[PDB]
RNA sequence: AUCGGCUCA
DNA sequence: ACGACTGAGCCGATG
């Protein structure tokens, strides 16, 4: 008995967030094995770039606020949390955001650095009202995986942090939604077959492409003790 | 003996003298060394007193007759 | 009235719907009732009780 | 080298601490209490193991033996010291003696609530489902033919 | 960033049929991914040799019986079903069983052919009573995988069969039972962690060992188009 | 520590 | 003619 080996047919880009992926051909009773197994990695795991640390001038603690600003600190921590970011080379990076005047504060108001590529240039961070004040801040971005919040980070260190360096919980995991369809494949040889279509939605910090190849690697990586 | 002690209860007879036959035996193997007979399967001196009852050994008849032995060895 | 609103957003009048299980990725052999509910984090968590 | 030196290694949350903990909890049972203790099963012993959080966990069958329920409840948690205290907590107070009830000739620890519906759903009779006229070659072929 | 890689700890042989297999350590939310995925292969796609077709002289349909025989036809179909067989070269093979007289009828009463190697030479097939009768039959053995019963073989096929050629359902999967447990494994930095124990039962035609390594190979084999 | 107040099993 | 639940929480106020 000989095993068919499934492959990639076409990637259907719909947005920088959303993408379906069609796969054929898979033998009977395998669309349920992988599609499920793939998804379980794709949510749980997967290395997306996200926000971790921030410092701001004129602020002491997160529970206080800054003048000429509609939103609160925790609110701006909260808006930073759900950011979209990309990194090319090194793992940990230090950004500088400087905006002043009337109106909103979008990410495109950060200094466009080389390795730094932003996905949403109209995302909401913060608001300003009075036109004789501004905000300067050093933000820190990192590549990790899963969810290591601020809490588990206040008990695996002893060198101590300074005052002003606030902590956002890290949303390393990029994907926000995923499913998998099980349709009947019409190959021009055999009609018994199925094909696997995996729908996904994300923040664009990792491409729809790599994501799949990167997860099935992890899957196989675990299987390497049984060959 | 971690799951259920039903075999070692009715050996001595009841559940109250599964205490003072095993308390006395859990005492003897905690102080001055004393022998571990049935393989010391990691475990501790807690189970051991009872575990000797699960393999046809420790009883009140064997703790008041063998204490005369440590009164015939120190002369 | 609720029934006649379900036929606006197109969610089965029965309220029970098909879902799929995680661990397995394998079916649930019967529609289960699902929905949106207001809950409470009322006082005394665990933190103040341990 | 002292009791106090260990008073720092404990508080430091040093790793080797939890190591010893696993072999201490190994072969050292516990008392578990619910008020009101109307009778005697209101206290029983359960050999614990470790599980992190602030919350305590328990069986859902002894639910009925205790005056108990999972909805907003609380249990104090003693520890029996002397070799005797431990072993008599195992010999008597332990849950394993308390399957039958004191007051009467019926077991108090019975399949409460959910565990039940599974078996009804399972065993429930029929005449038509998915195929029929089968035979099987033992209890094993059955499991294949389901999952 | 580095991922934990699970391994084999101990194989607990209980019989030539039954065996548990303990596995640690696996990261959070992976005992459900593999254990399930493994099982799905282990039943539906492991190529064991099993019985498919039978013909007998003096018999018309399965629901009738033969004289000088304690057991019924379906009962002998049922005893053939749960057979143990081995094949070296070709895929499909035709056996001839001829026994006569008083007492039972074990498989060792079949003609020992070259490629044909039997595992249980004291298995129960049929019984005889009166010593002036016998049984001659052409049995057919095949290598496949999973479970294609007699029912799916009478349907979506147009090649007509003759009278006397009865049909047993095929137990290709050598394995007869399997499950998987999900217990807690306790590292000195994370407590969420687990270990995978896979219970199995089988006819001994393949070892408990190879089986696992052989299936996870098949699993990975499918994954090789995405690395 | 006695009393008073108020919640949840 | 007498008799008044079993646990612990939080606050408050004067011998
Ligand atoms: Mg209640």
């Amino acid at each position: 008995t000989e095993f068919l080996k499934p492959r990639l047919v076409d990637i259907e880009q719909v947005s920088s967030t959303h993408a379906k992926v069609t796969l054929e051909p898979l033998e009977r009773g395998f669309g349920h094995t992988l599609g499920n197994a793939l998804r379980r990695i794709l949510l749980s795991s997967m290395p997306g770039c996200a926000v971790t640390e921030v410092e701001i001038d004129g602020v002491l603690h997160e529970y206080s606020t800054k003048e000429g600003v509609q939103e609160d600190i925790l609110e701006i921590l909260l808006n930073l949390k759900g950011l979209a970011v990309r990194v090319q080379g090194k793992d940990e990076v230090i950004l500088t955001l400087n905006k002043s005047g009337i109106g909103p504060v979008t990410a495109a108001d950060i200094t466009h650095d080389g390795d730094v590529e932003i996905v949403k240039p109209q995302h909401v961070i913060c608001h300003l009202t009075d036109e004789n004040a501004s905000i300067s801040m050093r933000i820190k971005v990192q590549r990790g995986r899963g969810y290591v919040p601020a809490s588990t980070r206040i008990h695996s260190e002893e060198d101590e942090r300074p005052i002003g360096r606030l902590l956002v919980d890290a949303c390393y995991s990029p994907v926000e939604r995923i499913a998998y369809n099980v349709e009947a494949a019409r190959v021009e040889q055999r009609t018994d077959l199925d094909k696997l279509v995996i729908e996904m939605e994300t923040n664009g910090t990792i491409d729809p492409e790599e994501a799949i190849r990167r997860a099935a690697t992890i899957l196989a990586e675990q299987l390497e003790a049984f060959v | 003996a971690r799951v259920t002690v039903q075999d070692a209860v009715e050996k001595i007879g009841n559940r109250f003298d599964l205490v003072l036959v095993a308390a006395r035996r859990a005492r003897q193997m905690q102080v001055g060394g004393k022998d571990p007979l049935v393989p010391e399967e990691n475990d501790k001196t807690t189970v051991i007193a009872l575990r000797e009852i699960e393999e046809g050994l420790i009883n009140n008849q064997i703790l008041d007759v063998r204490e005369r032995q440590e009164q015939q060895e120190q002369e | 009235e609720i029934k006649e609103l379900l036929k606006l957003g197109d969610l089965p009048t029965s309220g029970q719907i098909r879902l799929y299980d995680g661990r397995t990725g394998e079916q649930f052999e019967r529609p289960v009732t699902v929905g949106y509910m207001y809950m409470l984090k009322l006082n005394h968590l665990v933190d103040d009780k341990m | 080298t002292t009791i106090k030196a260990a008073k720092k290694m404990v508080e430091r949350e040093e790793a080797v601490v939890w190591d010893i903990l696993d072999e201490v909890i190994r072969e050292h049972p516990v008392l578990l209490n619910r008020a009101p203790t109307l009778h005697r099963l209101g206290i029983q012993a359960f050999e614990p193991v470790l599980i992190e959080g602030k919350a305590i966990q328990l069986h859902p069958l002894v639910c009925a033996a205790y005056n108990a329920d999972f909805d907003g409840d609380q249990m104090a948690v003693h520890v029996p010291l002397t070799l005797e205290a431990q072993l008599e907590a195992r010999a008597l107070m332990m849950s394993t003696n308390n399957i039958l009830s004191p007051a009467n000739g019926e077991p108090i620890i019975v399949p409460s609530q959910d565990v039940v519906l599974g078996l009804y759903y399972m065993t429930r009779d029929c005449v038509n489902a998915k195929g029929e006229g089968m035979v099987l070659t033992g209890p094993k072929e059955a499991e294949r033919l389901y999952r």
